[PDB]
């Protein structure tokens, strides 16, 4: 008996979702050639 | 304390502290007012800093002729 | 007027240094 | 028992991060500017208002990457992103500027958000509020660099940008520009943040310094209890200590910790007083004494002419590229310079 | 009962208002001497021909100087890094006019301050103390070395030490980041944030510990009167503190530990000044701060500016002014 | 366009799989709260 | 001490890394794909490498008009078309 | 005079010096 | 000037000695817990 | 008379209106539903 | 009539003496420079 | 339920931190902002 | 140890407005003098 | 050095009207205990 | 500023008068 959303689960994946697709973003960028 | 003739005279506008109107009393009321004190206070704000433009409205000294 | 303007320091501390010991010996007086 | 209260109770439980009613305008606010500030230095440039590329998306490094000031030309618009500048357009508003105005304003609103929250916290605590009053320092600091100075100048384009070398750049134009410092307010914030340091140090190490020996391990974290009565450390051996030193030593723990409150607090609100006079560029520039005496007698020389040679060479070397609307043309001749360099 | 143990004892003793101490013996001396001469140089000294080209800066008040222009100026590059003691003068005259007080005045500081941080040492060890307070004074003090000699030895003269004055501070503040862009290097980075942090958990302590004092005065007494020296009680009730600092940001990221607490106040302005220290110090042997000067070009490869250039604009303006008489040939190498 | 379905799929096909692998427990969740 | 789970029996939990071992590189993967498609230098009105100039061009198009920017960097871009 | 005024203030200081060590408010315990 | 070096090589020597001297004379034993 | 920019204001306007109800709906809701007991 | 209830004595301690005349002589030494300018 | 050991999940963390910072570092020699 | 001959000093209301009316009227007399 | 004559009396006054204040309230301290 | 300086030594007498009427040490009859 724990919940599983909490406040605390969304302020979690507020910052975590877009810091992966962030850093997914920042990877694909080192691969640009002028 | 003191009377003086002045004092017996004011002495109903300093006799009722402490006194309430019960519970919420007229705050629904006053936050009206404050809504829209605010938009326009926006308002005022947004002309002079111009991006609110309104017909007729010149931010400009040439405002004065 | 083309005065000393070294008069109005010298006028300044004339007044201020001997009132103010007067001052602090009334004050100190008053509180005991 | 109406629907009010029934928000307050919510908004006032607890739990692992606590929301209350300044949550409301700190939690968006705060997200959103950290959020701007992440999304226009990885993506974002600033070719059109600066001339600058400023996004990892260009190439830049955490160091040059920033979030750049909008175009001299945009005044001090808001430059709300449904404002007659970018007129809805999310591409073109963040080519304009949009999110420095975005940033700034959001973080503004956040700042205040927290200090509620500070304020919301201790009430409910019940222990009094100078963590939320030591907090009006950085506010101070933070309205009248990023508010109150390029208010005062001819657009926003001369406030920082959100930067780490932006940064750079703005303390290196506030030496060639506003010899700034040579300005006795920023001198005294010099001392409160230098004499923080010193105060944080000197405090951390007197007490891990003059522990009390309550445990038998020689790592002596373990030998101390949240909800002992008894002090940790000896304040007597302490003040001997620091007497015999230093010649004075503190006696109290509460004009000390208050010490340490007031010290960085109020340089930092000195600070913000002399950027204040920057906003309209009164500046603390130069000694009228040593200049009449120096236009006159050419083998007089000071650190202070020094240094004003090294401000001059600043301004006519970075002024074409840093305010590129000005277009500065200085042919090659008119640029100063001394012997050989 | 010897004389030679009766000194030793009053060396020594715990009973000094002052504690002297075999490192007092030195620090003593050498601080007055310091001391001494500054305060003369700085009201008196005639002008000091730092940058070696018969060029004299004049940094004393009876010369023309305020409190805040003045300095005890450092001496001559012609010298460089040789000793320039009185005796080593054809006579005073000369040594004022190349700059030996400066001389003078670092080596006695840097002894005595060297001795002044063994002293708290020993003192710690005489009243049964922990030892290493002395160890949070070395980040200072390893900061005097690096701008008074470090830097001095690996750029091979004297005259590019940190004057001894409120604007030569500066000086040698805007042509170090011209020389090492300064602001770029990461050990600078790490002073700030060693500094600003050490100014922000200051405020933090304090602003926490003055919350939760313990109501022992009424409101028109200083709540300061509620502590008094010595007494075995705490003042302030540190469950409350980290009650309030835990839920302004999460119960585990606040400090239930006094101890834990404060030696994390001590140490992080300590390893963030070691590191700034350790900046001037190696910087001192040019190994300077990240250089990304025309690091971005396009396609066709014209450069496209950063923040990084801009930067570049302002340390050629430093660059090219500086001791605009001094340089003979096209590059600054020292 | 077409790049942002592309750029959606993975988030979309993530929170599916996620809703799929937890919605057992978060219904015992909400039936706990009256 | 609030109600919550802990963390740490979260991330050691095999549910919980059912989950992420799906939705970390699904994201990892949806934030390469906004570059690499060229999607992020449309949304924003980031230049390319080819676009910060046109070919003959050494002039910066700054912004110059605070009413008439929008129209302004459109101009810029037609001068690469 | 402005020479003055500068030494002035600096001798003031070291003297306070002087007093608030040797003639400070002796702490005493408790 | 030569009478200047002599007169500062004897007193630094002088303060120095002490130096050397005084941490000889037995200094781990002059601390208030367990004295040698 | 209407100008642009007057129409950006209300759009503006609605749109802080929409997202500060919104935000209050929400909450309003949410402690409604998970009470504190007493 | 009563004299007045609220009157209170005033303190200031020596270390307050002390520390008061450090802060204001330190900052006239700061300040006299541009006061002469 | 507490299936994986703590230990293995920080070992994988960190090295998958080490991989993408090690990325960023080599992309400031390769490609843009190289000098090249 | 203490000093048996310490003395309390007085100055009254009425020696504060004899004394600060001297001081006044001196300087009102003699300033003419000083900027001369 | 040119320099303001008024700076002089500013100082004197800066440095004498706030220190004389405070030694007034330090003296007549010390003559309450 | 000479000026200046006689009218507020003149008026701080007046103000003393004031004082020294008004806020007297009363006589009393021991
Ligand atoms: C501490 C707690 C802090 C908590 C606060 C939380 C933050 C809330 C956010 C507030 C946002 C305020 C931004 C105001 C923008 C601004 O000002 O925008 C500026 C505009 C005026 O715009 C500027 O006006 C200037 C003068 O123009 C005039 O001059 C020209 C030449 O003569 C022409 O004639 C032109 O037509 C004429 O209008 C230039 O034109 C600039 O380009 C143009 O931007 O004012 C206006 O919006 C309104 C200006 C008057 C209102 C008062 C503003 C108060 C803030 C200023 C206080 C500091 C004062 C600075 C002194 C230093
Ligand atoms: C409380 C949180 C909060 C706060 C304080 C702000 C504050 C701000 N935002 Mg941010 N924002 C937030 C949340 C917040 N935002 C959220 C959640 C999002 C995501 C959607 C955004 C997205 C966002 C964007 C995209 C932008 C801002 C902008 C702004 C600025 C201008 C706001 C403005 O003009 O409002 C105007 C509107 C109001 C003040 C609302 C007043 C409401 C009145 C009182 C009621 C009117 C009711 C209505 C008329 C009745 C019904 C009408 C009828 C049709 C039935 C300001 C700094 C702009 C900015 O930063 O500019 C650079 C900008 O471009 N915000
Ligand atoms: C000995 C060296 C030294 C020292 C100690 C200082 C110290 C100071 N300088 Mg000075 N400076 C120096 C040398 C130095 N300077 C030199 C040589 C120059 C060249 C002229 C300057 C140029 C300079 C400029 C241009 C400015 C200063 C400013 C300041 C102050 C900064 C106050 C502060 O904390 O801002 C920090 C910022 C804030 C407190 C604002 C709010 C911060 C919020 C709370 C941030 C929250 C972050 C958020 C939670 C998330 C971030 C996450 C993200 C990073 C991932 C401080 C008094 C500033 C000043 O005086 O301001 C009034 C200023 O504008 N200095
Ligand atoms: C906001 C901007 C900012 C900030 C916060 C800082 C912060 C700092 N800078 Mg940077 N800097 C900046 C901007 C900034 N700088 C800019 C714009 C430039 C280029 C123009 C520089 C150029 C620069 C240089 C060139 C140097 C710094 C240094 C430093 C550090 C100075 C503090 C120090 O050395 O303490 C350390 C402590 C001391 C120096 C104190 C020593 C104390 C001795 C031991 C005792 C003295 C006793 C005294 C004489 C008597 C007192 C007793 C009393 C009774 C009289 C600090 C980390 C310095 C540094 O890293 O030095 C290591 C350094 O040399 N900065
Ligand atoms: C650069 C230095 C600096 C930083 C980064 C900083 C940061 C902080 N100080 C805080 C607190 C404090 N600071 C204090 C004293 C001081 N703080 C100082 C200097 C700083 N303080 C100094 C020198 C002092 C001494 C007086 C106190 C007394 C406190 C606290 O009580 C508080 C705390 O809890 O600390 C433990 C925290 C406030 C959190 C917050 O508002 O979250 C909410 C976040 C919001 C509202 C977003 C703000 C957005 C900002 C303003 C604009 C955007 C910035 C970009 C996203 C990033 C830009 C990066 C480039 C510039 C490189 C935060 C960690
Ligand atoms: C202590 C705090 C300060 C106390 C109050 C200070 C003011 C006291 C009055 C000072 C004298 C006022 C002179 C006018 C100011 C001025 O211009 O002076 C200024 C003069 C100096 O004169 C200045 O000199 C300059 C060149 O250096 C230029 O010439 C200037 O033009 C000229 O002003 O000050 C004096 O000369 C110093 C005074 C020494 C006088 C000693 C001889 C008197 C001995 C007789 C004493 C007998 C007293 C009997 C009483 C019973
Ligand atoms: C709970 C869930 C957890 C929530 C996650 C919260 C995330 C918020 C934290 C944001 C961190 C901001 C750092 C981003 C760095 C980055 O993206 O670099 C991204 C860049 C990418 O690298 C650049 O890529 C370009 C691509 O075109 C070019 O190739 C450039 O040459 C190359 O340098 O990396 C770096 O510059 C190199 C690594 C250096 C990384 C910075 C070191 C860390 C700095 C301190 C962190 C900031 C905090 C300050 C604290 C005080
Ligand atoms: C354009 C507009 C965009 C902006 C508009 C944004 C709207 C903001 C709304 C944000 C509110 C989200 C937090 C609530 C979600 C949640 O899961 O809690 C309510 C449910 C959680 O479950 C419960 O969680 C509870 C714990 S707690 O309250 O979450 O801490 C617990 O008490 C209970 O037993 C358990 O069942
Ligand atoms: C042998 C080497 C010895 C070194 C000699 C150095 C002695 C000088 C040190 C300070 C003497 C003056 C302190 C007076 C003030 C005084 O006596 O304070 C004494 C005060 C005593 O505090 P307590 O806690 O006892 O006070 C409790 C209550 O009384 C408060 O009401 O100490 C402090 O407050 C510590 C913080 C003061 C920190 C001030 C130090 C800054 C001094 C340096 C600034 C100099 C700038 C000069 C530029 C020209
Ligand atoms: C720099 C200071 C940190 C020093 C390290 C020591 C801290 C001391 C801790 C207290 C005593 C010892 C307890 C040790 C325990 C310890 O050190 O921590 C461990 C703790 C994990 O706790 P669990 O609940 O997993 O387990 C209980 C622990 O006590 C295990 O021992 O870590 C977390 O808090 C993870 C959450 C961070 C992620 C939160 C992200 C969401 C934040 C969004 C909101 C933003 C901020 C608020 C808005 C302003
Ligand atoms: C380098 C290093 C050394 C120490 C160890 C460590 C592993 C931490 C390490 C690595 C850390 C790294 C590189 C961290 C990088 C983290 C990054 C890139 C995270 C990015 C997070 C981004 C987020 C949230 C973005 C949020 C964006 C939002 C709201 C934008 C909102 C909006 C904007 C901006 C405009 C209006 C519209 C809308 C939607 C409202
Ligand atoms: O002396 Mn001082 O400053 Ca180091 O570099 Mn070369 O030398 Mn001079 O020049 Mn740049
Ligand atoms: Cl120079
Ligand atoms: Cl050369
Ligand atoms: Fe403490």
């Amino acid at each position: 008996s724990y919940p599983i959303f909490t406040v605390r689960w969304v302020a979690v994946h507020t910052l975590a979702v877009p810091t992966i697709f962030f850093l997914g973003a920042i990877a694909a960028m080192q691969f640009i050639q002028r | 304390a003191r009377r003086t003739w002045l004092g017996d005279i004011l002495r109903p506008l300093n006799s009722e502290y402490g006194k309430v109107a019960p519970g919420w009393g007229t705050t629904p009321l006053m936050a009206v007012f404050m809504g829209l004190f605010l938009v326009f206070l926006l308002i005022i704000l947004e002309i002079y800093n111009s991006t609110l433009i309104l017909d007729g409205v010149n931010v400009s000294w040439k405002a004065l002729g | 007027m083309e005065v000393n303007q070294l008069g109005l320091i010298a006028t300044a501390l004339f007044v201020l240094v001997p009132s103010v010991f007067l001052i602090i010996l009334y004050v100190q007086t008053e509180s005991q | 028992r109406g629907w009010f209260d029934i928000l307050d109770d919510w908004l006032k439980r607890d739990r692992f991060v606590f929301v209350g009613w300044s949550g409301i305008l700190l939690f968006p606010c705060a997200y959103l500017a950290l959020g701007g500030w992440l999304t226009g230095t990885t993506f974002v440039t600033s070719w059109y208002t600066h001339g600058l590329a400023s996004s990892y998306l260009e190439g830049c490094n955490f160091l040059t990457v920033a979030v750049s000031t909008p175009a001299n030309s945009m005044g001090h618009s808001l430059l709300l992103l449904w404002g007659p500048e970018a007129q809805g357009d999310f591409t073109r508003w963040c080519q304009l500027g949009g999110l420095w105005t975005f940033i700034a304003l959001h973080g503004a609103f956040g700042l205040i958000g927290f200090m509620l929250r500070q304020f919301e916290i201790a009430r409910l605590v019940g222990v009094r509020p100078y963590n939320a009053i030591a907090f009006s320092a950085p506010i101070a600091v933070f309205v009248s660099v990023f508010l109150i100075y390029p208010l005062g100048q001819s657009s926003w384009f001369f406030a920082p940008s959100f930067g780490v070398a932006a940064i750079f750049r703005f303390l290196l134009f506030f030496q060639g520009f506003h010899n700034w410092t040579l300005n006795p307010f920023h001198m005294m914030g010099v001392a409160g943040v230098l004499g923080g340091a010193l105060l944080c140090a000197i405090h951390g190490a007197t007490v891990e310094n003059t522990l009390f020996q309550d445990g038998e391990g020689a790592s002596t974290f373990r030998a101390f209890n949240p909800t002992q009565a008894e002090e940790t450390y000896s304040m007597v051996t302490a003040n001997r200590f620091w007497s015999q030193i230093f010649g004075i030593a503190f006696s109290n723990k509460r004009w000390l910790h208050f010490f340490m409150l007031f010290v960085p607090v109020t340089g930092l609100w000195m600070s913000a007083i002399g950027v204040v006079g920057l906003a309209l560029n009164l500046r603390s520039y130069d000694f009228i004494s040593q200049e009449i005496r120096a236009a006159e007698d050419p083998e007089f020389e000071t650190f202070y002419t020094k240094n004003l040679l090294l401000n001059e060479g600043i301004r006519a070397w970075m002024a074409p590229q840093d305010q590129p609307h000005e277009n500065f043309v200085f042919p090659e001749e008119v640029l100063p310079r001394g012997n050989a360099l | 009962a010897n004389l030679w143990e009766r000194f030793c004892n009053w060396v020594t003793s715990t009973d000094n208002r002052l504690y002297v101490g075999w490192f007092g013996v030195i620090m003593i001396p050498t601080l007055l001497a310091a001391t001494i001469c500054f305060v003369i140089a700085f009201i008196a000294a005639p002008p000091v021909d730092i940058d070696g080209i018969r060029e004299p800066v004049s940094g004393s008040l009876l010369y023309g100087n305020n409190i805040i222009t003045g300095a005890v100026v450092p001496s001559s590059n012609a010298i460089g890094l040789h000793f320039y003691p009185i005796w080593e003068a054809a006579s005073l005259d000369e040594w004022l006019y190349n700059g030996g007080p400066y001389q003078l005045i670092i080596f006695h500081f840097l002894l005595g301050a060297s001795c002044y941080m063994g002293r708290q040492w020993e003192l710690s060890y005489r009243l049964g103390m922990r030892p290493w307070i002395c160890v949070a004074y070395s980040a200072p003090l390893a900061s005097a070395f690096a701008v008074f000699l470090i830097y001095p030895i690996g750029q091979g003269s004297f005259s590019d030490g940190m004057p001894l004055g409120i604007s030569g501070t500066f000086n040698f503040m805007i042509v170090f980041q011209a020389e090492h862009n300064i602001l770029m290097h990461p050990f600078h980075q790490l002073g700030v944030a060693g500094v600003f942090g050490g100014a922000l958990f200051c405020a933090m302590h304090g602003s926490l510990v003055t919350s939760s004092l313990i109501r022992e005065t009424t409101e028109t007494e200083s709540a300061n009167y509620g502590y008094k020296f010595g007494q075995e009680e705490e003042t302030y009730n540190i469950v409350a503190a980290h009650g309030y600092f835990g839920r302004l940001i999460f119960q585990y990221a606040s400090f239930n530990n006094s101890r834990s607490l404060h030696f994390f106040l001590a140490a992080w302005p300590v390893v963030g000044v070691w590191f700034t220290a350790l900046g001037i110090s190696t910087m001192a042997f040019n190994l300077n701060g990240f250089n990304f000067n025309h690091s971005v070009i396009d396609a066709k490869g014209n450069v496209i500016n950063t923040w990084a250039d801009i930067i570049n604009r302002a340390n050629l303006g430093m660059e090219v002014m500086h001791e605009r008489n001094a340089h003979n040939f096209p590059l600054d190498l020292a | 366009d077409w790049r942002v379905l592309v750029v959606l799929l993975p988030v979309l096909l993530a929170a599916g799989w996620a809703v799929r692998n937890i919605l057992p427990y978060a219904v015992k969740q909400v039936q706990k709260l009256l | 001490t609030t109600g919550e789970r802990p963390f740490s029996d979260i991330i050691t939990s095999v549910r919980y890394w059912v989950i992420h071992s799906i939705t970390i590189p699904a994201l990892f993967i949806a934030g390469w794909l906004f570059v690499s498609t060229g999607l992020a230098y449309d949304v924003f009105g980031t230049p390319r490498p080819d676009s910060y100039y046109a070919q003959e061009q050494r002039s910066i198009p700054l912004v110059t008009d605070r009413f008439e920017a929008k129209q302004q960097v459109e101009t810029f871009l037609e001068q690469l078309k | 005079m402005e020479t003055i005024t500068y030494v002035f203030i600096f001798a003031c200081i070291i003297a306070l010096f002087f007093f608030a060590i040797f003639f400070r408010e002796p702490p005493r315990i408790t | 000037m030569e009478t200047l070096k002599i007169t500062v090589y004897i007193v630094v020597t002088f303060f120095v000695l002490l130096f050397v001297f005084g941490f000889l004379s037995g200094d781990p034993a002059r601390n208030p817990k367990r004295k040698d | 008379t209407i100008t642009p920019s007057l129409k950006g204001f209300f759009i503006g306007l609605l749109s802080g209106a929409v997202v500060l109800g919104l935000t209050f709906a929400v909450l309003i809701a949410i402690s409604q539903i998970d009470k504190v007991q007493r | 009539m009563e004299p007045n209830p609220n009157r209170q004595p005033v303190e200031l301690n020596r270390t307050s003496l002390y520390l008061g005349l450090l802060l204001i002589l330190v900052l006239a030494l700061l300040f006299s420079s541009y006061f002469f300018n | 339920g507490g299936r994986i050991p703590l230990w293995i999940v920080a070992t994988v963390a960190g090295m998958g931190v080490i991989v993408i910072v090690g990325l960023f570092f080599y992309g400031a020699y390769a490609g843009l902002g190289s000098s090249l």
